[PDB]
C-alpha cells in the first residue's frame, strides 16, 4: 500500500539489516582472510561491521563502477553490439551486481589475510552461513531499491550514518595515548577536547611548530573544518531560469534547479569509483597471469608491489591516484600531483555527461513533466519550451560537477583525515541526504518522519 | 581541448554571478541542520558501547 | 522478476538475520568474547 508509514518501515527493515550487520559478516576469527582491505576499500563498506575490520556492504556501489565507464565509451561498432552496449547501462548494472557477488569477494577479502586459508577446523560453520545470508539479504534489498521500494533514503544513508560514527571510533579506540584522562564517559577517550586534557586541563598548546603534539587528531578536525566553509557555498548558489512558471494564471511557484547539483552526485562518486578500478585490476593481473617486465602487462601493473605503505603499486596510474602517502605534507615530489588533480577531473567531468543519458536528469525528461502541470510552456518560444532548459543542461551539468574533483584530490593535501579516504567522500554524502529527505517527502515541514 | 575549456569559463562566470552565497539567514540554517545531523548519528552509536564495555571487567560500569 | 509472490510478506526474512545475530556470541570478539 502507498502511505509513508510503509515507507518509513521499509528503510527501517534496511537500517536494521546494517545495525545487524554491524555484528555480522567478519569470520571475527579464527583464520582465514575474510575482513577488509586498505584506504579506499573501506569507505564503500560502511562503518564498523565487526569491530576494527568493517565486512559487510561493499558491493552496491562496486557494481556502479561498471555502469559509468563503457556509456561515455559510447561503443557505435559491430552493429548487433552497441545496441547491447546502451542497454548495458542498465542491463550490464544487473550483471555487474552478479560480477561483484562472483568476483568482488575474492578483493574484499583479501587485505587483511590475518593467517592463510585453509586452515581447517569445524569452528567457523556458523560464520559459513552468516555470509551466505548477508549475500541473499543484501542482494535481494539492492534489487527492491533500483525498481520499487525505499522511501528517500536507501543506499547513501548507510554511508551518511557511517562517517559520524567512524569519527566517534577513531576519537574512542586504543592506540598511543599515556594515561586515560581518567573519565572515560560513554566508551574510551571519545571528543579530543577530553584526550587533550588527560593530565590537569590544556597542554595542547605546548609542542613543536605548534602542531605536532596533538596533530593526528588535530588534522582530522581541520579536515572537516575545510570542507565545512566550503561544501554549503555552493549548496546554497542556485540558478534561477523558472521564467513564467505555473501556466501563466497568475498564482505561482519558483522552481529550484536540479542542475549543476544533480551533476554533482557523479563527480562525489567518481572519486570513490575510479580508485577501486585501478586496484581490483592491479590485483586481479598479478594473481590470473605470470609477469615478464612489470610495465609490460600495464601501466597501473606497473611496481605491484607491497610498497612503502598499504597503497600497494609504487609507479603506474594507480600510484598517482592515491596520496603521496603523507597527505600533502610531501607535495614537492613533483610528477604525483600533476597528474592526481588534472587525470581526476576530465574522468569526472566525461561521467557528469553520462548522468544526461538515460541514467538521470535530461531536458526532455522534464519537459513532459511540465506539460502535465503547466509549466508556461517555458514562456513558449514555439521550438523552444524545449530549447531554454535544453541547450543549458549539458552546460550546467558539464561545468557542474567539474570544479569538485579537483577539490577532493586537494582536500587530502589541505590536512586529510587518519584514513585518508573515509570522512572525506562521506561527509559530501551527509550534507545531500537532508535535502533529499524534506524536499521529496512534500509534506511541508522539515520535523519528523523517522518513523512517521 | 581549447574548446571545452572556453565553454567551462563562460559557464562559471555566470554562475557566480547568479546567487552570490547562502544569503545569512539560509548560512545559519544550513550549518546548524548539518551539526545536529552529525550528533544524532554520533550519539546512538556511541551509547551502545557504554553497556558493552564493563560486562568483561567493570571500568566505568554500564 | 521474482518467482515468490512478494518477498516480504512475513518477518521471516529478519529471522533469517536474527540467526545470523546469534553467531556473533561465540566466533567473533565483539564483547570480548572467546579468540579460537
Amino acid at each position: 500500500k502507498i502511505q509513508f508509514k510503509e515507507k518509513v518501515l521499509w528503510t527501517a527493515i534496511t537500517l536494521f539489516i546494517f545495525l545487524v550487520c554491524c555484528q555480522i559478516p567478519l569470520f571475527g576469527i579464527m583464520s582465514s582472510d575474510s575482513a577488509d582491505p586498505f584506504y579506499w576499500m573501506r569507505v564503500i563498506l560502511a562503518s564498523n561491521r565487526g569491530t576494527l575490520m568493517e565486512l559487510g556492504i561493499s558491493p552496491i556501489v562496486t557494481s556502479g563502477l561498471i555502469m559509468q565507464l563503457l556509456a561515455g565509451a559510447k561503443i557505435i561498432e559491430v552493429g548487433d553490439t552497441p545496441k547491447d552496449r546502451a542497454l548495458f547501462n542498465g542491463a550490464q548494472k544487473l550483471f555487474g551486481m552478479i560480477i561483484t557477488i562472483g568476483q568482488s569477494i575474492v578483493y574484499v577479502m583479501t587485505g587483511m589475510y590475518g593467517d592463510p586459508s585453509e586452515m581447517g577446523a569445524g569452528i567457523c560453520l556458523l560464520i559459513t552461513i552468516q555470509l551466505f545470508v548477508a549475500g541473499l539479504i543484501v542482494l535481494l534489498l539492492d534489487e527492491l531499491l533500483q525498481k520499487g521500494y525505499g522511501l528517500g533514503s536507501g543506499i547513501s544513508l548507510f554511508i551518511a550514518t557511517n562517517i559520524c560514527e567512524t569519527i566517534v571510533w577513531k576519537a574512542f579506540s586504543p592506540t598511543t595515548v599515556n594515561t586515560g584522562r581518567g573519565m572515560e564517559f560513554e566508551g574510551a577517550i571519545i571528543a579530543l577536547f577530553h584526550l587533550l586534557a588527560t593530565r590537569t586541563d590544556k597542554v595542547r598548546a605546548l609542542r613543536e611548530a605548534f602542531y605536532r603534539q596533538n596533530l593526528p587528531n588535530l588534522m582530522n578536525l581541520i579536515a572537516t573544518i575545510f570542507v565545512f566553509a566550503v561544501v554549503i557555498y555552493f549548496q546554497g548558489f542556485r540558478v534561477d531560469l523558472p521564467i513564467k512558471s505555473a501556466r501563466y494564471r497568475g498564482q505561482y511557484n519558483t522552481y529550484p534547479i536540479k542542475l549543476f547539483y544533480t551533476s554533482n552526485i557523479p563527480i562525489i562518486l567518481q572519486s570513490a569509483l575510479v580508485s577501486n578500478l585501478y586496484v581490483i585490476s592491479q590485483m586481479l593481473s598479478a594473481r590470473f597471469s605470470g609477469n615478464l617486465l612489470v610495465s609490460l602487462l600495464g601501466t597501473w601493473s606497473d611496481t605491484s608491489s607491497g610498497g612503502p605503505a598499504r597503497a600497494y603499486p609504487v609507479g603506474g596510474l594507480c600510484h598517482y591516484l592515491s596520496p603521496p602517502e603523507s597527505f600533502g605534507s610531501v607535495l614537492e615530489d613533483p610528477v604525483h600531483a600533476v597528474v592526481y588533480i588534472v587525470f581526476m577531473l576530465g574522468s569526472c567531468a566525461f561521467f557528469s555527461k553520462t548522468w544526461i543519458e538515460v541514467s538521470g536528469s535530461s531536458a526532455k525528461d522534464v519537459a513532459k513533466q511540465l506539460k502535465e502541470q503547466q509549466m508556461v510552456m517555458r514562456g513558449h518560444r514555439e521550438t523552444s519550451m524545449v530549447h531554454e532548459l535544453n541547450r543549458y543542461i549539458p552546460t550546467a551539468a558539464a561545468f557542474g560537477g567539474l570544479c569538485i574533483g579537483a577539490l577532493s584530490v586537494l582536500a587530502d593535501f589541505l590536512g586529510a583525515i587518519g584514513s585518508g579516504t573515509g570522512i572525506l567522500l562521506a561527509v559530501t554524502i551527509i550534507y545531500q541526504y537532508f535535502e533529499i529527505f524534506v524536499k521529496e517527502q512534500s509534506e511541508v515541514g522539515s520535523m519528523g518522519a523517522l518513523l512517521f | 581541448f581549447v574548446e571545452p575549456s572556453r565553454q567551462f569559463v563562460k559557464d562559471s562566470i555566470r554562475l557566480v554571478k547568479r546567487c552570490t552565497k547562502p544569503d545569512r539567514k539560509e548560512f545559519q540554517k544550513i550549518a546548524m541542520a548539518t551539526a545536529i545531523g552529525f550528533a544524532i548519528m554520533g550519539f546512538i552509536g556511541f551509547f551502545v558501547k557504554l553497556i558493552h564495555i564493563p560486562i568483561n571487567n567493570i571500568i566505568v560500569g554500564g | 522478476e521474482d518467482s515468490p509472490g512478494l518477498k516480504v510478506g512475513p518477518v521471516p526474512v529478519l529471522v533469517m538475520s536474527l540467526l545470523f545475530i546469534a553467531s556473533v556470541f561465540m566466533l567473533h570478539i565483539w564483547g570480548k568474547y572467546t579468540r579460537s
